[PDB]
């Protein structure tokens, strides 16, 4: 019975380990800021948001190429493919916009943080920037965590836009439907604030799990060369869990 | 704290990262009423020098015109041991 | 000579496991005083809990009649301003350039202008040596060089207590020369008053003052370096000299031998 | 025109790093197997596939019940959900199982072997084991390799199957449709080897690559430990758009 | 005395950078060699050159009359059957048992049952002090016990060539002096033949025979520790004291102190 | 390479890696046929001991009467040697 106490031991370190964590973003949020956090916010939008610009917008298009491809081979059978703009821009903006762009935002913003929070607590910086009176929750860990938030719904809405546009590239100009009942399909069924904002909401509290969870490893790692690289793998399955997972009681509330 | 000029700025009190602001630029605004350069300082009244206090002590000899248009006198025992840490006393007339 | 630091019999628990059950020591004003001891034990720890990062659980830190725990957040934050800590590997900040590793701690704790800010810098860099490189990242660093910078910036507002830990750890005879140079030179133009945290007898026993030698949680031994030889303990003895006798054995176990059978 | 010039640079070491990854993966599979090399298989399965069984039965499910909430949420207006059996696993099977399962094989099974190859290169283990005269490609690598092969479409299989159960769970139990037409929707739409074996063929071409690269970046680090890392990361970036990027040309091929 | 690696007039380049332009070497039989220098240099890529593993690039490597490279793939298995190897951190293999990392070189080359492979690795781990551990993983083994394993499985064929590669590297003085009895020990119950990479000046001048000192891919001295301090050449004296002055310098840059303006 | 008996066992040739599993095994057979452990070993015709033929030599003794049947003599300078580096000489009838 050493197997089930070694699994009951696995779990009860993982639910103290959720503890930490709250109690840590307590701290950080309840705070008005230090002279001069607003100039670091800005480059740390650099190294999360606009590096991650190039693999976002790439990948985006990929997936509009898929859903014109896969939608004209179903819809033509019934032979109704005015509603293939309807069906390009609906699986978009409520769900795969809101998913897809953030399994790709876990894998390169947000192990890159883990990464880099983690090799500081191995080389001793942050134990070396405490002894001098600055903080390090304050000093390091919060301008990534306001640049984990903003730069995520920024990048869900190039996901989507260019989506639709290379979703329109090879239904349009390709396989060859009508331009003007592609778009008009599209504002007769698509709402404003029932769909482009329900799937901006959808990714605030995703940008919100995968930058507090990133963050979090790489701040309570196990100061080890080859502790850090463990911590990298654990904060990608764990936002991954967490974006499907809350994927499911955001789609209940919002389209029920 | 304090620096008087009369015919020689002697700086008195002690200089330390709360009044070393006013007393940079006290001592600065001296330099440029005096001409022909006979400001040499007889700074004898520091008794905790602090390198801080070498600091604002060069940065006066930066404005003065050439490189020297002054001269230091009689140091507190130990304002002259920061000087050969930093490899200084070829540069500043401490004789 | 009086003690700055006054370790008074305190107890670290990093979860059933014992570091320092009953230890204390003295730190003497003005005068290098080296920790020694086998690896693993809680060294570096000791320098942290000195410093006042991690917190004792049955003892008391005394800086000078004062608990460093009962500080509040506007004297613990003057009292850091009076020590200084060069670690194990030169943690500098990679992020950023050299010139603002040396500033950090004055734009931390000071706030004055950039032509003082920028002229104290050009003396802390110079009076380690390394003047003209004040705009590179601590990467094209050479390692020698590396040590250098993380000297400066714990140096950088003249404190009275900077604590060394393994300055020379696995460095050529060059490098090591230099830097048993500068704990000797910039403690005695400064007052300073040292801590060398390392395990190498031959400068240790010829840089220090006053050794302690802790083993497991105790002290083994302390004083001078002539009086430490001479009132050499059973473990003493055999750390300061690398022998084959004393309380730490060579063999793992003494089964004989031939009460194994490899099967 | 040094911006230029370092971005010339950049892709030039980027194309010439493929040759070297093509020129690796030449030399493990033309070879007969040395003695022992099943054994190492074996384990090497558990590593890569078993660890690997919990996230993926896990997110299947989460999918799963978001297919059935959203089909359900649009074939409701024209009135026609016997179709939602059809088009529930008709999603999964040639299209969303294939291509999120390698999304999260990337994450998980992916970056870990770049982390246990990596930390053997630092470590110095391989440069030992070569003196001795064992060959460490045939010796660690090309275990790895084959237990990648293997273990995704075993996988996507698993996800497939906990999808569609998943979605009659929130689509028959749930929302109220008949259970009788659920299932005799999908036996007339879906067949067999059009679609169950066209979505198998699609995650073998994923299993190459999610895997063959997650090996060379973890055999060509550079020795550092925060060397390694930066290669984590490569290597679920790189992963994630090859798998989006084969899939549009898989798909017009198949469904074209 | 014979030679047994003879190194003649290589040069190795890792991309526009010269490491050993020209230089020629002699390991002489039964007789431990030393290589000392400053870190950076290409110190512990002699060993993988003289082992054979990286290629040369305008020299060969003599294993009495043979070439490294020009051997065949079943000779060059043959060769490295001759050769053993310390690494810099003990480079165990972390997934498998102490009994397995020892028997991992018998089980490479040899085949023989398993009551003779059980019963080698009990010698070879009996040699070294650490009979009594068989059966657990290289983690909950100490660092003064991982280097210990790691050099039997090194000499678990009895080879003619074993190169530590800094083999007290930043420990304790216990430690350090168990590893430089074996070094002592095993070499001279074996006839074997050792080199040292390593900078340590006090146990390096006492432990070697012959010491090559490489800088910057040259030979600057060599020859047994009497004749190196007499025909002390001006880099060799500045490395073997540690002083102050010689072709290394202290300062970074010579600008005085005023012909730079901190704006 | 190979080994005779007589009335008392020798071991001659080399013992390396290549001829050790027949080399052991024959000597293995040749204890049972011969009682009252008079079987010492008189090991002189070796040129190349090198710490396997130390290996097959204490498993003869493992294998045997109590734990100690065969005594050694006439070690070739060198054997001797492995047997102290291993500490093995309260355990091997040497004299
Ligand atoms: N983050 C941590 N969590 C749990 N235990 C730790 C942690 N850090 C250190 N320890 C343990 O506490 C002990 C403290 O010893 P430590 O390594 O700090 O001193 P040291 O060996 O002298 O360090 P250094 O050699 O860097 O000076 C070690 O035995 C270590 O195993
Ligand atoms: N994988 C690599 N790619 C490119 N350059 C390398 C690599 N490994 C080492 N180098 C460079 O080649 C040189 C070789 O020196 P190396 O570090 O091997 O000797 P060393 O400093 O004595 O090592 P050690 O201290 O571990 O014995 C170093 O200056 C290093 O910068």
């Amino acid at each position: 019975m050493n197997t089930i106490a070694w699994l009951g031991r696995l779990v009860i370190e993982r639910i103290r380990g959720i503890g930490v964590a709250a109690l840590m973003l307590l701290q950080i949020i309840f705070s008005l800021p230090s002279a001069g956090g607003f100039g670091r916010f800005v480059y740390q939008m650099h190294r999360v948001g606009v590096m991650s610009l190039l693999i976002i917008t790439v990948s985006g298009l990929f997936i509009g190429l898929v859903l014109g491809l896969q939608g004209y081979s179903i819809l033509v059978n019934v032979g109704s493919e005015s509603m293939l703009g309807t069906m390009v821009s609906l699986t978009l903006l409520r769900e795969l916009a809101p998913v897809v762009a953030a399994l790709l935002f876990a894998g390169r913003a947000g192990s890159a943080l883990t990464a880099e929070i983690g090799s500081m607590k191995q080389s001793e910086q942050l134990a070396s920037m405490e002894m001098i009176g600055v903080d390090p929750l304050k000093q390091i860990v919060s301008p990534r965590l306001w640049a984990g938030i903003v730069s995520l719904p920024m990048l869900t809405v190039i996901f989507a836009a260019i989506g639709i546009v290379g979703g329109k590239l090879v239904g349009v100009d390709f396989l060859g439907v009508d331009e003007g009942s592609f778009w008009s399909g599209m504002q007769n069924n698509v709402q404003f604030g029932h769909d482009v904002v329900n799937g901006i909401i959808k990714s605030i509290v995703f940008a919100l799990l995968c930058t507090w969870i990133a963050v979090f490893q790489g701040y309570a790692c196990d100061p080890t060369p080859e502790g850090i690289a463990t911590a990298m793998t654990r904060t990608v399955v764990y936002s991954s869990l967490c974006v499907l997972g809350f994927d499911f009681v955001l789609t209940a509330v919002m389209f029920g | 704290v304090v620096q008087y000029l009369n015919q020689e700025l002697v700086v008195s009190g002690k200089i330390d990262f709360e009044n070393a602001e006013q007393q940079y630029q006290a001592g600065l605004a001296i330099i440029k009423k005096q001409t022909s350069f006979p400001l040499i300082v007889d700074l004898k009244q520091l008794e905790h020098g602090n390198t801080l206090a070498l600091a604002v002590l060069v940065q006066w000899l930066r404005q003065t015109p050439q490189k020297s248009g002054l001269h230091f006198k009689n140091v507190p025992e130990k304002m002259l041991k920061i000087i050969q840490a930093c490899h200084l006393q070829e540069d500043l007339h401490l004789v | 000579t009086q003690s700055l630091i006054e370790v008074k019999n305190l107890s670290f628990n990093r979860g059933e496991r014992v570091i320092y059950d009953n230890i204390s020591l003295n730190i003497r004003r003005g005068q290098i005083t080296a920790i020694m001891g086998p690896s693993g034990t809680g060294k570096t720890t000791l320098l942290r809990l000195i410093g006042g990062q991690l917190v004792p659980d049955q003892g008391e830190v005394l800086l000078d009649g004062k608990d460093i725990a009962q500080m509040s957040r506007q004297e613990l934050f003057a009292a850091r301003a009076r020590m200084g800590m060069l670690f194990q590997s030169g943690a500098l900040f990679t992020d950023m350039s050299v010139y603002e590793n040396v500033a950090f701690p004055i734009r931390a704790h000071t706030k004055l202008s950039e032509n003082l800010i920028a002229e104290l810098v050009a003396l802390k860099l110079e009076s380690v040596g390394l003047r003209g490189t004040e705009q590179l990242m601590p990467t094209e660093l050479s390692g020698g060089m590396n040590r250098r910078v993380a000297l400066a910036r714990a140096i950088a507002l003249d404190p009275d207590l900077i604590m060394y830990d393994e300055p020379f750890a696995g460095q050529d005879p060059i490098v090591k020369g230099v830097l048993t140079r500068l704990i000797r030179s910039l403690r005695e133009a400064l007052d300073l008053t040292t801590i060398i945290v390392s395990h190498d007898v031959p400068e240790t026993l010829s840089i220090a003052d006053y050794i302690y030698v802790v083993a497991e949680g105790k002290i083994q031994g302390e004083g001078t370096p002539e009086e430490l030889q001479a009132y050499a303990s059973p473990f003493v003895k055999q750390f300061l000299t690398g022998s084959a006798e004393g309380p730490v054995e060579y063999q793992f176990s003494h089964q004989a031998y031939l009460d194994n059978e490899v099967r």
